[PDB]
């Protein structure tokens, strides 16, 4: 009735069986691994059944939102209105520490296109625009090879999978931006204009790409969608805590012996995951200083929090952080925490699209202030000023990049203020 | 300098000779046909990228020529070129060297890789070699963070880099030999160095764990 | 029958569905502070000063773009809104140049006046300000682009009321600059109007540049005679001399614009 | 045909070209069904 000891998943329930590219990633290998099997029956079941089984799965947005993917995808169950319906798969993967999208695309692309096909059918979309980032040129070419194989096999195109539905997938390359990862900015960049995000009184379900309805979904979420249809929401709901189901991927990087990727069951203990899959923190677990749970946007937590925390949405939310993209970055006692965070703010300043004032001016201001903090040329009152500034841009920006840049500062301040104090005192008496 | 105001120069002038090869033209029209009719302006980013491939760097003439074929006003084309980072508004030298400097890849001593390139090339961060072979600049996160410090040579990822390993890569480019894309270590793509902690069993065939219904 | 009902500061207001929060607040009389939102041009959202607190709602909404619905109490003077306005202006005045004594907008600058009403009384920005090279767009428009706040009012005006697409925004981040990239004069019969819409002294008039101050000129309404449209103008006279011909508002004849030959 | 889990068979990306992505995109065009028409030829027309 309850699998309290969540984690230690087995190979049978793993989705991306070809994660490390140890099997044929072409159509032949994907069909061998169990892809494109009874797809027509999924198509013939009807979009309501596809949406309904997603709610039973309790799938949450694996892109940094954690939204109830079933509820979100239900927004195009509305009848047709003359305008075409479009699906969009986010594949930017610009958040630091995030590598999962790269691996699925270049090692199991056929799952992705099938995900667009079943996803489009559920939401009634006409075509899927996979927005792969510009850097992933080899990945994009690998993705297109699978698309051509699917087109020749008759899985996609006119009468997709022999079910009457006509679905097409256009893989659109990026031109280099982290803000393109944002859903509305991605919708913007597809349209050909500058990649600034658009405000939302409206929503992509009503007004979106070319003005037609759209829904930006992460690569992982759509990729696991067909297997959810095959194995059921009940099978998917079995894993993970309540409201925390599924087997989210994990990108472990930083001061680990063997940084890697693993598709571990959700709500896994953080210590357990690092110990076996990654190999443990360099210099032993006691050498840990701080950990980035789910990417740069997610605030850091110290080792004391790291002692026992389940890797999921709710457990991290009560731990003053978020799951985000499950990008676990560890930082040992040899890591300059202030320098590392300042680099993250530097990245955010170099990636802000400059549209709204709080993100255009606040992030740059926070960059300059944090630069002084690294050198120590400041005063203790500046820490509080940095806190107020980070709150001023929080929730006042068009997209969640401003909140995505304010959280690391808030995370650093509330957990390493004595380190900041010591550095400033060190600067003070040195320059006497 | 990354300046966003183009001042006319003999090298980069609106009369600079640029056009599209016929093979590029059929590629362009296929790009435009991917988008719905009436919104052909959406092809600005891929088409402008096409001009980059056959020119290395795009001058103002390339950005104007993209405007004519796509009917987009030149100002909007200028917006896209300056906003996105990849578009080289200034000439670059053959192999473009991009080094990640974000925290996840810097935590594993990425500056050692940057220092190694600096020593072998002799070119300081930002400029280009006199023979126009390497253009060393730093870049933000490129996704491959679980892999060790890496580079983005031209259009290839070289992960799990090590200061001597990039020395081999540079001389291979200097001699014309292409370095193999992928990590420069035992790890193939992203697997743990010690061994496969998961997916050690043959994947189950079609129909496994499949409900009765569908 | 379609009129939905909202509570601007608690007082009930009848609003046509689809009405933005900003217009609903204007119905009572409260004018939400704004930079990017110009009534004639489209709505953008770069301003971020139109932010207001909706009752029992945790996120401050942008009144320039949010359409109201049933039973909303737009708390204009709520504390959270006031903190938001101070924060947004603090960012605006962070990199603004100290040109008030030498800026023509001095005395009629929206940034100046909104600082007096909705803004702090000091600065906590102990950094180095940014500077942006000037651009030339013709012998009519003063362009000190360092004072610009990227409200994109000029961009919207050029692409909507002028029809020519030569003003845009180049680059990202704080280094983003609004201009025309390649040097080119922004020339149209309505070119001089970008002086009026610009809330700061970034775009001002070269012929009148720093010859008078707004608080010392006497404004006299009149009718333009250069063209047959008969646009209503406000001729500003000081010490028996004519410096500026500003457009008036009529909503039928000239809306809020005049031709360059008129100005 | 084994469980050759010690081989990374995804090596096709090594021998790719500058124009590879746009090349097989063009070859893939014939499969694509006609795009929807928004009426006018451009948002400005
Ligand atoms: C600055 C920023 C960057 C983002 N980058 C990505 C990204 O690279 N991939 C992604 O899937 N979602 C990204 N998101 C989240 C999207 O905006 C959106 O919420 C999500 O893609 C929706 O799909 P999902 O529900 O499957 O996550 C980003 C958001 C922000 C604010
Ligand atoms: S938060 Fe930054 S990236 Fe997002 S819309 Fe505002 S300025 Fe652009
Ligand atoms: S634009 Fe306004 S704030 Fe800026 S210098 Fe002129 S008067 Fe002062
Ligand atoms: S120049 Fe004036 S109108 Fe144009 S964006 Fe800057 S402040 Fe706004
Ligand atoms: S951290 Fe080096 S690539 Fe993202
Ligand atoms: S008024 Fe709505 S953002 Fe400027
Ligand atoms: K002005």
């Amino acid at each position: 009735p309850k699998k309290t000891s969540f984690g230690s998943l087995k190979d049978e329930d793993r989705i991306f069986t070809n994660l490390y590219g140890r099997h044929d990633w072409r159509l032949k290998g994907a069909q061998s691994r169990g892809d494109w099997y009874k797809t027509k029956e999924i198509l013939l079941k009807g979009p309501d059944w596809i949406l309904g089984e997603v709610k039973t799965s309790g799938l949450r947005g694996r892109g940094g939102a954690g939204f109830p993917t079933g509820l979100k995808w239900s927004f195009m169950n509305k009848p047709s209105d003359g305008r075409p319906k479009y699906l969009v798969v986010n594949a930017d993967e610009g958040e630091p520490g995030t590598c999962k999208d790269r691996e699925i695309i270049r090692h199991d692309p056929h799952k992705l296109v099938e995900g667009c096909l079943v996803g489009g059918r559920a939401m009634g979309a006409r075509a899927a625009y996979i927005y792969i980032r510009g850097e992933f040129y080899n990945e994009a070419s690998n993705l297109q090879v699978a698309i051509r194989e699917a087109y020749e096999a008759g899985l996609i195109g006119k009468n997709a999978c022999g079910s009457g539905y006509d679905f097409d997938v256009f893989v659109v390359r990026g031109a280099g931006a982290y803000i393109c990862g944002e859903e509305t900015a991605l919708i913007e960049s597809i349209e050909g204009k500058q990649g600034k995000p658009r405000l939302k009184p409206p929503f992509p379900a009503d007004v979106g790409v070319f003005g037609c309805p759209t829904t930006v979904a992460n690569v992982e979420t759509v990729a696991v969608s067909p297997t959810i249809c095959r194995r059921g929401g009940a099978w998917f709901a079995s894993f993970g805590r309540e409201r925390n189901s599924g087997t989210k991927l994990f990108n472990i990087s930083g001061h680990v012996n063997h940084p890697c990727t693993v598709e571990e069951e959700m709500s896994v203990p953080l210590k357990e995951l690092i110990e076996k899959h990654a190999g443990g923190v360099i210099g032993g677990w006691d050498n840990l200083l701080a950990v980035i749970p789910g990417g740069s946007s997610t605030p850091l937590i110290p080792k004391s929090v790291c002692e026992t925390v389940l890797m999921d949405f709710d457990a991290l939310v009560q731990a003053q952080t978020g799951l985000g993209t499950a990008a676990v970055i560890v930082m040992d006692r040899s890591t300059d925490i202030v320098k590392a965070i300042a680099r993250l703010i530097e990245f955010y300043k170099h990636e802000s699209c400059g549209q709204c004032t709080p993100c255009r001016e606040g992030v740059d201001w926070m960059n300059k202030v944090m630069a002084r903090f690294v050198k120590g040329d400041a005063r203790p009152a500046e820490i509080d000023s940095l806190w107020e500034i980070s709150k001023q841009i929080e929730g006042h920006t068009i997209c969640a990049l401003g909140d995505g840049a304010a959280w690391p500062v808030q995370g650093l301040i509330r957990h390493f203020r004595p380190e900041l104090e010591e550095r400033m005192q060190q600067f003070a008496l040195q320059h006497q | 300098g990354a300046l966003f105001v183009h001042r006319d120069t003999p090298e980069n002038n609106p009369d600079t000779p640029f056009d599209f090869t016929p093979e590029n033209y059929k590629r362009i029209e296929a790009i435009v046909k991917n988008y719905p009719e009436g919104h052909k302006a959406a092809a600005v980013l891929p088409v402008l990228d096409l001009a980059q491939r056959q020119n290395g760097w795009l001058p103002i003439s390339a950005m104007n020529k993209v405007a004519e074929i796509l009917q987009v006003p030149p100002m909007r084309v200028y917006e896209v070129a300056t906003f996105y980072t990849m578009y080289n508004r200034k000439p670059v030298g053959k192999y473009h060297i991009q080094v990640c400097t974000t925290t996840p890849c810097m935590l594993r001593n990425s500056d050692s890789i940057l220092e190694a390139i600096q020593k072998k090339l002799g070119i300081k961060v930002g400029e280009t070699t006199p023979d126009k072979l390497f253009t060393l600049i730093e870049v933000e996160c490129l996704g491959a963070c679980v892999n060790a410090p890496m580079v983005q040579i031209n259009d290839n990822y070289y992960e799990d880099l090590t200061p001597k390993d990039i020395e081999e890569i540079i001389d291979e480019l200097k001699a014309g030999k292409i370095p193999k894309p992928g990590p420069r270590s035992g790890r193939f793509s992203c697997e743990p160095a010690g061994g496969l902690t998961s997916l050690t069993e043959p994947p189950k065939g079609p129909g496994f764990g499949v409900q009765a219904g569908l | 029958s379609n009129l939905i009902e909202v509570f601007v500061d608690g007082q009930s207001v009848m609003v046509e569905p689809g009405t933005t929060v900003l217009q609903a607040c204007e119905k009572v009389g409260m004018q939400i502070p704004r930079f990017c939102y110009h009534e004639r041009l489209s709505v953008a959202g770069n301003c971020r000063m139109c932010l207001v607190e909706i009752e029992k709602a945790p996120k401050v909404v942008a009144a320039c773009a949010m359409p109201v619905m049933k039973g909303w109490n737009i708390l204009t003077n709520s504390e959270k809104s006031k903190k938001a306005r101070e924060g947004v202006m603090e960012f605006l005045l962070a990199n603004h140049p100290l040109d008030c004594p030498i800026c023509d907008q001095g005395g009629e600058c929206d940034l100046q006046d909104q600082s007096m009403m909705f803004g702090s009384d000091r600065s906590r920005f102990l950094e180095g300000k940014r500077a942006v090279e000037d651009k030339n767009i013709g012998p009519l428009v003063k362009t000190i682009m360092t004072r610009c706040i990227q409200c994109t009012r000029c961009i919207r005006f050029a692409s909507e009321i002028a029809g020519v697409d030569d003003l845009g925004t180049t680059g990202r981040g704080n280094d983003m600059q609004v201009g025309t990239y390649i040097e080119k004069m922004f020339m149209s019969e309505l070119s001089g109007n970008i002086i009026d819409i610009c809330p700061v002294g970034a775009l001002t008039s070269k012929p009148y540049a720093f010859t008078a101050r707004p608080w010392e000129t006497r404004k006299t309404e009149s009718i333009d005679v250069m063209d047959a449209v008969g646009s209503n103008i406000v001729v500003s006279t000081r010490t028996g001399e004519v410096m500026r011909i500003l457009p008036r508002m009529h909503e039928d004849i000239n809306e809020e614009w005049i031709s360059d030959k008129t100005r | 045909e084994p469980f050759d889990n010690s081989t990374y068979r995804n090596l096709q990306h090594h021998e790719y070209s500058t124009y590879t992505f746009l090349d097989l995109n063009v070859e893939l065009s014939k499969f694509r069904m006609p795009q929807p028409s928004s009426g006018r030829q451009s948002p400005r027309h």
